[PDB]
């Protein structure tokens, strides 16, 4: 048998850890074949809660599973890690300002990379998830200098998964026909949805999303604008979070990383811009469309970029860059 | 980059000499692009009007012409049926038609030919379906979140099917199952096709080829127990005559939650006797938190335990028989090879601790449900279906909700939980099992538990 | 090499001098014996024909002939490899040693110390050396060229690869090709169906044996009902024999297939005949084409494959490049691509008889600004101008510090149409760009400076680490060149 | 590693020519001119005849195994060279040597047998001065290493220890001494002075940097003045350049 | 033939016990305790690890005992031992069970019908017979070898391993001077608690 990696989720009380870990129990993630140890860090009240997740999962009698570790100590629980995700953050309360949510992310995201640093692994590989997703995962990576920074990236997969599904409504066909789909830069509202690559099966033929759908006004305006508000819709509806299919997104990036891409085809990540061919300042944490062999990423190159595309990219570096600003202001102070 | 449409009518003589103006300039000129549309003319009439009262312009002739200012379906500016635009061509560019009237009569019939192929085409898709269809009853609820991702991992069926999925509640549920479907589509399952909601009476289960049916969220106050029973009896009356007239005569109807699964399955049986046979009640929570009891007991993971049978009302009352039960890769010095098990009841030294403090955990669990989460929920529902179509692990016991006819001596009329095997997409009880006879008095409770609760429900 | 396989195996090599020798002492008078001699007093050094029964002689020495030889270096001549082939004197795998000239020379530099080494009087002149070695590169290749390709069988080896690398390298090649032979005479003596390649039958006994389906893979009639030419490149590795004839399949897949359940694809069991030849299609060129005249194809240039596939759209008459063009069954045909060429011939039933509508005909002429009259390029030039134009002034409603509004606008608009060209000198248009963004900064100046600065005269130190920086900037504005700077 | 950490790396043929070098120069005759200056320095006192008797019984050694020297020898030498000031101050690298456990537990153990009085424990009598800080085990697939070997030049492998026949027995003799039963290491293993071991073959870059630098990472830094004002100097204006 | 059997014989168990465990997890049959087997028989009635050293140690605390419950009477300030350990009635022993507590407290041989009915089961039967074993702890007498011939039941080895005082002490006496310090302390408190 495959030796057990050690798997850290934090927030782990909270709704998508919650629908995540079965996923993560089940081999879905990880293969039918790898031993899993499964690790929970919340806050001490949570640990009820916690324990009662733990004992729900025991019951559950996941034959890939041989522990469930709960634990509010990070020296514990960032100990050997091989795989940690980022799920808990302080949620955004009425009246609390943007820098005071920015500087209470950056405390607790420079703990947890400080604790990945001494404790977990040199190979752990560190997905963030808790908004804002790309600054927090830049802080913790900065916070972990001696961890290669591909090691670290960001849930952006959500958007692509929802562009993704916009699509195929429109055109009134699977998820699968659709490919290459591109988030571009942050994962908030001012994420950009770019299928000028993307391709789609029709007639048993593949076509290109601007040459099938044929409504360059419709992809521009409404398609990316239903895409960028499809969370506020959704909490909207039910009053809750989207816990189903953030927790879907997570397991398919931790999947895609793990076994890797389908040759020709891409995914969007939320990954350390450092080196792109597209002109996108380095140190800063952007979304990119990228391949993925052996555990390890490379950015799609040479993809045409027009200039409603460049446009939107840098109003969304221009974002990611203040926030980044912002951050490293209390980044540096602490 | 210039952008203009043209609408026709399959028969109009000047809408197809302008798509030959239109094809030569489009491949010829760099700039020009054009997008294509044309209506069978009896429609024309009115979709031409209601293009024009949104535009406010003022044409009826096909052709209609106009330019898009900006992308496919902005606001236009309009040039004038054929004529004006061939003048337009003609000044602008220097262009000329040189097309015959002749000519312009054969593809008059060449474009009726291609409005046919067109509807052809419509038709040719309603033949390439096949789907499987599934319905959720009591879907506004928060076990199906949890449910929905298991089914959409196609495990349940194979990677090769095309699903396509129906959601039950009243229009205030609708609301958050809208939000539901909103989630599931994005969640772009590959075997995911369609999904739906209904919230009327005649719809339901229409064409169903799986059926879900979920507790209850009963909204009303809380009711003494007689009452809760007798309240189920009307929906589990409507439930079953709705399923018998609407769903595929092979329907499969599975019942799961934490309240009278069995008399819910009992009622619904009796309501819907063909389909009666096709319904089962999901025990495997129950058995799973039984396990985990045992391996923190033993101190191993639930996995090494197997072949617990739960004896009973899989929501009340019932008996967990660890005779059968093994344990695998335990420490046991007395150590075989991979695949060697050890009998549960040999390892625990402490029978009081079987005795009594374990029976009164499980008694507790079941009463309170408290433990039975989503999670819990959502996994045994699954797992369930996944044996159903697969069949279940060779050799494994399962245990099931399912009718009596007699088997062990268990009266008949009544759904029991008791120990199943699955295979060729069906199950079967293991009546063959040695030793798993119950005492008289064990089977006199759990039996009258549940003929007491099914006589309450009738009143 | 040769002596080295000889110990480690016992087994044999030749020159061709050790069998002359041998027989000079096996009899002296023998037939082969007398004429050796004749010849050498008439200077007649080795006739071929004595060194080839020599050889074959040679064949006869049990150890060789249960077991194993090799020989070196030889043939020497190509009329040497004819002759031998004329016996058939015929190794089952050869291989060859490339060597720079300097290894060469600087092994006979390790043989000039083996003369002290050795100490009677030896050949060793570099140039006779270097002039053989030459010779031997003029006849090898022709050898090689020969060889190589009736036989399937040559190989060949870097002289600076170690002796032992090398020896290492031939023996494990040489166990391969064993390993080949035994189970395919294993499958023979079974009767089975098996692959040939690397069993070296000449391409003329090939073709002389081969099956029903002549150089077609079965599979391909029977399971897609189309043909592959399995001709089409020479080597064997999807040929293979059965029963007594031989075939190719047209890939691994289907030879593995075929080899599992042969019954299926043999004849008449396979599902249909090959189509007699006149039915069969071949490819042409503009020689044929030019024969082929009066008549063009049968189709005049439009793809009838695509169109038949895209359901006869009108979209589809793209015509095929002539270098894709075919007769059929009488008839001419070109398609869109080399690809839809061999889908032609692999099912051209699906697609030869068409009867297209008149409709899309049009040719392209790539139309000109130049060509064009003045309202057609105005109109082309125009609509980006104006896209640019539009959104540049609405968005930013410019205005730049001590220009006039016009002023500012105009050449804000001016250099905003530069910077988006869709065929500027994009590094230049970068460059524009940098400009752009530079007068977007000093039009935001006009906004700071306005709000941070009050009536009031407030303490000059406090004022905000960039507002002096951007005042700095204003005034020297006022007296700078807006257009370069 | 010498390289880096500037420390002295010595090979079993250099201890062994410079010993006998050594002896015979000491055997060699006082000609007649006169000896080191009688100043402010003490000579030598040895014993010539001593020298000399000892290079008889080496050479009869030698003779007796074939040009092999008896393991007393071979020890004596490396011990008196690690006692030199140079190995005394700086560093001493050995590449897979000393060979076995009873040649590590000679070479190593004091022949000083300190007091047993109540020596009960695994401290045998040893000076930790010379014994390895570190020692470290590598190795790889001998198939990789055949193709390494094999990969030689045939000018370099020409005649070598690494001619195919010798390789292949040596490997195998290698292997033969190396029992997981018994090896060298174990002489360490008892000190507990734990050695560590990094595959070459899966690491399989021809260089291994990466085992260099997990080495280097084992070891710690250097010792030493890592730069000296001369050599911060120069590197400043190597930045600078 | 039949499958492989060995046992291991020398110090206490001890790492032992690993190293055969190792065997057989090497080889990929069965591992077998035989003083495991004895206690997990016991435990079937007892629900207690019966032996020398465990109620030996009841001896003192009958003294213990009975002054603590003189002092819980006297002294109606109740105590930390109110929370006594559950223990059972005396699951009554047969001949056989008898017989296996003296020999853990003798460690002295037993009457042969034990020793036969449990090895020929493992002899005669499956998993065992085709898997075959490697055992730890027996024979623990010649005795016991004696009827293993006079059964004539054979493994196919004996191990023995050597081992002396130091060594066994090494491990062995450090954990004994836990116990002897652990329940010092115990007394201590005793003390205090008195």
């Amino acid at each position: 048998m495959s030796e057990p990696i050690r798997v850290l989720v934090t927030g782990a009380a909270g709704q998508i850890a919650y629908s995540l870990l079965y996923s993560i129990g089940n081999g879905s993630v990880f293969g039918k074949d790898q031993p899993i140890i499964l690790v929970l860090l919340d806050i001490t009240p949570m640990m009820g809660v916690l324990d009662g997740v733990l004992m729900e999962l025991q019951d559950c009698a996941l034959p890939l599973l041989q522990d469930v570790i709960a634990t509010d100590k990070e020296e514990i629980a960032f100990k050997d890690l091989d795989v940690a995700v980022l799920v808990g953050s302080m949620p955004r309360r009425e009246g609390m300002e943007r820098k005071d949510l920015l500087k209470a992310n950056v405390k607790i995201f420079k703990s947890q990379g400080t604790a990945l640093e001494k404790y977990a692994k040199k190979s752990v590989k560190v997905i963030v998830v808790g908004n804002p997703a790309n600054t927090n995962c830049l802080t913790a990576s900065k916070s972990a200098p001696s961890i290669p920074k591909e090691n670290f990236s960001c849930l952006t997969r959500l958007d692509h998964n929802r562009a993704k599904s916009q699509i195929a409504l429109k055109l009134g066909v699977t998820a699968d026909d659709v490919k290459n789909v591109i988030i571009w830069g942050n994962h908030s509202s001012t994420q950009y949805p770019d299928v000028n690559h993307a391709k789609v099966k029709l007639q048993g033929k593949e076509v290109g999303v601007y040459e099938a759908l044929k409504d360059d006004s419709w992809l521009k305006g409404e398609f990316i604008t239903t895409v960028q508000q499809r969370g506020a819709a959704v909490i909207k509806a039910r009053k809750l979070s989207s816990a189903m299919s953030a927790a879907k997104a997570i397991a398919d990036h931790i999947r895609d990383i793990w076994f890797g891409t389908p040759e020709g085809e891409f995914v969007s990540m939320g990954v350390i811009s450092d080196g792109n061919s597209y002109g996108v300042p380095d140190d800063l944490l952007y979304s990119f469309p990228v391949v993925i062999k052996n555990k390890t990423w490379k950015f799609v190159e040479g993809l045409p970029i027009n200039d409603f595309s460049r446009e939107k990219m840098d109003l969304t570096a221009k974002e990611l860059t203040e926030e980044k600003e912002t951050a490293f202001e209390f980044l540096s102070s602490a | 980059m210039a952008k203009f449409v043209i609408a026709g009518k399959a028969n109009c003589p000047y809408y197809a000499k302008a798509e030959l103006l239109a094809d030569y300039l489009q491949k010829n000129l760099p700039d020009f692009r054009i997008f294509k549309i044309t209506q069978h003319p009896d429609k024309w009439e009115d979709w031409v009007e209601d293009v024009c009262e949104r535009n406010m312009w003022d044409h009826r002739t096909s052709p209609i012409i106009w330019r898009e200012l900006l992308d496919r379906g902005g606001r236009g500016l309009l040039l004038g049926g054929y004529n004006e635009f061939l003048e337009h061509a003609q000044l602008y560019y220097g262009v000329t038609s040189n097309m015959t009237t002749e000519l312009m009569m054969v593809i008059a019939k060449e474009n009726m030919q291609t409005h046919t192929e067109q509807q052809l085409d419509k038709e040719t898709m309603k033949d390439l379906i096949s789907p499987l269809q599934v319905w959720i009853a009591s879907a506004g609820t928060y076990v199906c979140c949890h449910l929905i991702p298991l089914l959409l991992s196609g495990e349940v069926f194979g990677m090769h099917t095309e699903i396509s999925l129906t959601l039950f509640d009243q229009e205030q549920r609708e609301d958050c199952l809208r939000s539901i479907v909103m989630e599931t589509q994005d969640l772009a399952s590959p075997v995911l096709r369609t999904v739906s909601f209904c919230t009327t009476v005649k719809e339901a289960f229409l064409q169903a080829q799986v059926i879900i049916i979920l507790d209850d969220s009963t909204e009303e106050e809380v009711y003494s127990l007689e009452s809760c029973l007798r309240s189920r009896v009307p929906l589990c009356r409507l439930y079953g005559y709705l399923i018998e007239k609407n769903a595929h005569k092979s329907v499969k109807v599975i019942v799961g939650g934490k309240n009278f699964v069995n008399l819910k399955t009992t009622l619904l049986m009796q309501y819907a006797p063909n389909i009666a046979s096709n319904i089962i009640a999901v025990a495997l929570g129950v058995e799973g938190q039984a396990k985990a009891v045992l391996a923190r007991k033993m101190k191993t993971t639930s996995a090494n335990i197997k072949d617990v049978i739960i004896w009973g009302n899989i929501t009340g009352n019932n008996y967990v028989d660890l005779r059968k039960a093994k344990v695998y890769n335990y420490e046991s010095a007395v150590k075989g090879p991979p695949g060697h098990y050890h009998s549960v009841l040999s390892l625990i030294f402490d029978r009081e601790w079987i005795t009594k403090e374990f029976v009164q955990t499980l008694k507790i669990l079941s009463s309170t449900g408290k433990q039975f989460g989503g999670i819990l929920a959502a996994h045994s529902i699954a797992t369930t279906l996944k044996y159903w179509y697969h069949g279940s692990p060779p050799g494994e016991i399962v245990s099931l909700g399912v009718m009596s006819e007699g088997q062990f001596d268990i009266p008949e009329g009544i759904v029991f939980s008791m120990p199943v095997k699955f295979e060729n997409g069906t199950w079967v009880v293991l009546t063959d099992l040695e030793d798993i006879s119950l005492s008289e008095k064990t089977l006199s409770r759990l039996t009258g538990d549940l003929i007491q609760e099914k006589l309450v429900a009738c009143g | 090499v040769a002596k080295k396989l000889a110990s480690d195996y016992g087994l044999r090599c030749l020159s061709v001098g050790d069998a002359l020798r041998g027989m000079l002492n096996n009899h002296p008078d023998s037939e082969l014996s007398l004429m050796l001699n004749w010849h050498l007093h008439k200077g007649k050094t080795v006739p071929d024909e004595l060194a080839i029964q020599a050889l074959d002689i040679s064949l006869m020495e049990s150890v060789c002939n249960t077991i194993g030889v090799v020989i070196d270096g030889y043939p020497v001549t190509p009329h040497q490899m004819d002759l031998l082939e004329a016996r058939s004197i015929i190794p089952m795998v050869i291989f060859e040693l490339h060597v720079p000239s300097k290894e060469i020379f600087k092994r006979l530099l390790l043989e000039k110390k083996t003369e002290q080494s050795m100490s009677y009087p030896l050949h060793n002149s570099s140039q006779i050396i270097a002039y053989k070695n030459a010779k031997y590169h003029k006849n090898i290749n022709e050898i090689r060229q020969f060889y190589q390709k009736q036989h399937q069988n040559w190989h060949v080896i870097d002289g600076f690869h170690s002796k032992w690398w090398v020896w290492n390298e031939v023996l494990k090649d040489i166990q391969q090709m064993n390993k080949y032979i035994q189970t395919y005479m294993k499958k023979i003596k079974e009767g089975k169906a098996a692959c040939i390649d690397k069993l070296c039958i000449t391409p003329e006994e090939l073709i002389a044996r081969l099956g029903e389906f002549k150089q077609f893979c079965p599979v391909s009639l029977a399971e897609s009902n189309e043909l592959i030419d399995c001709s089409v490149t020479s080597s064997l590795e999807f040929a293979a024999e059965f029963r007594g004839h031989y075939y190719k399949m047209s890939s691994q897949e289907k030879l593995n297939k075929f080899l599992k359940d042969p019954e299926l694809y043999v004849p008449p069991l396979a599902p249909h005949p090959l189509p007699p030849d006149d039915l069969l299609p071949k490819r042409l060129t503009l020689s044929e084409l030019k024969s082929r005249f009066p008549k063009c194809a049968e189709l005049q240039g439009y793809c009838p494959v695509t169109y038949q596939d895209g359901k006869q759209r009108y979209e589809a008459l793209v015509p095929g490049n002539i270098r894709y063009a075919l007769e059929y069954r009488n008839c001419i045909y070109i398609c869109e691509s080399e690809e839809k060429l061999q889908k032609f011939m692999r099912s051209p039933m699906q697609y030869w008889n068409q009867k297209l509508p008149r409709k899309l005909p049009p040719l392209k002429e790539s139309i000109h600004l130049t060509s064009l009259p003045l309202p057609g390029y105005l109109e082309q030039g125009t609509a980006t101008s104006l896209i640019k134009a539009m959104n540049a002034a609405g968005n930013l409603k410019p205005k730049l510090p001590f220009l006039s509004v016009r002023r500012s606008v105009l050449l804000y608009i001016a250099f905003h149409l530069k910077a988006f060209n869709p065929k500027g000198s994009e590094y230049s248009r970068k460059k524009y760009k940098k400009k752009l963004e530079q007068f977007v900064e000093r039009c935001e100046l006009i906004t700071y400076l306005s709000s941070k600065m009050t009536r009031k005269y407030k303490e000059p130190q406090f004022r905000a680490i960039d507002f002096d920086h951007k005042l700095q900037t204003f005034l020297s504005l006022k007296n700078i060149d807006p257009v370069t700077g | 590693l010498a390289k880096y950490y500037k420390l002295h790396h010595i090979k079993m043929k250099d201890v062994i020519a410079e010993a006998i070098a050594k002896l015979e120069a000491i055997v060699a005759p006082k000609d007649s001119v006169e000896g080191e200056e009688e100043g402010e320095e003490e000579e030598e006192e040895e014993n010539v005849d001593d020298a000399q008797e000892l290079l008889d019984g080496i050479k009869e050694s030698m003779e007796q195994n074939a040009g092999r020297l008896e393991d007393q020898y071979i020890i004596r030498f490396v011990k008196e060279k690690l006692k030199s000031m140079p190995c005394r101050n700086q560093g001493f690298i050995l590449d897979g040597f000393p060979k076995t456990y009873d040649q590590a537990k000679d070479l190593f153990n004091q022949e000083e047998e300190e007091e047993e009085e109540e020596i009960r424990g695994k401290i045998f009598p040893y000076d930790k001065l010379i014994t390895p800080e570190f020692v470290c085990g590598l190795d790889a697939s001998d198939e990789f290493l055949k193709e390494r070997v094999m990969n030689l030049p045939e000018s370099v492998v020409a005649g070598t220890h690494y001619s195919q026949d010798r390789f292949l027995r040596s490997l195998s003799h290698y292997r033969d001494i190396n029992t997981d039963d018994e090896t060298v290491f174990n002489y360490f293993d008892e000190l507990e002075i734990h050695p560590i071991h990094i595959d070459v073959g899966k690491l399989e870059d021809a260089q291994n940097r990466l085992a260099i630098k997990q080495l280097i990472k084992e070891i710690g830094k250097p010792r030493n003045y890592g730069l000296t004002d001369e050599e911060k100097a120069e590197e400043e204006k190597k930045a600078a350049e | 033939a039949p499958p492989l059997r060995i046992c291991l014989l020398g110090p206490h168990g001890s790492g032992k016990t690993v190293c055969a465990r190792k065997l057989a997890e090497n080889f990929g049959i069965f591992h077998i305790q035989f003083d495991e087997f004895l206690q997990e028989k016991m435990l079937l009635k007892a629900e207690r690890k019966f032996g020398p050293e465990f109620e030996d140690d009841s001896e003192e605390e009958q003294l213990v005992k009975q002054e603590l419950e003189e002092l819980a009477a006297q002294a109606n300030v109740k105590i930390e031992e109110d929370t006594t350990k559950k223990q059972l009635p005396d699951v009554q022993l047969t001949e056989e069970e008898e017989a296996i507590k003296l020999s853990l407290t003798d460690n002295e041989p037993l009457p042969s019908e034990i020793l036969d009915s449990i090895l020929s089961e493992w002899w005669l039967k499956e998993p065992i017979r085709s898997t075959g074993f490697i055992l730890d702890g027996f024979p623990r007498h010649p005795e016991e070898a004696q009827f293993l011939g006079e059964r004539g039941f054979f493994p196919d080895a004996a191990v023995i391993i050597q081992v002396d005082d130091q060594d066994i002490f090494d491990r062995l006496l450090p954990a004994q001077v836990q116990k002897w310090k652990t329940k010092q302390h115990k007394k201590l408190e005793r003390k205090k608690l008195i």
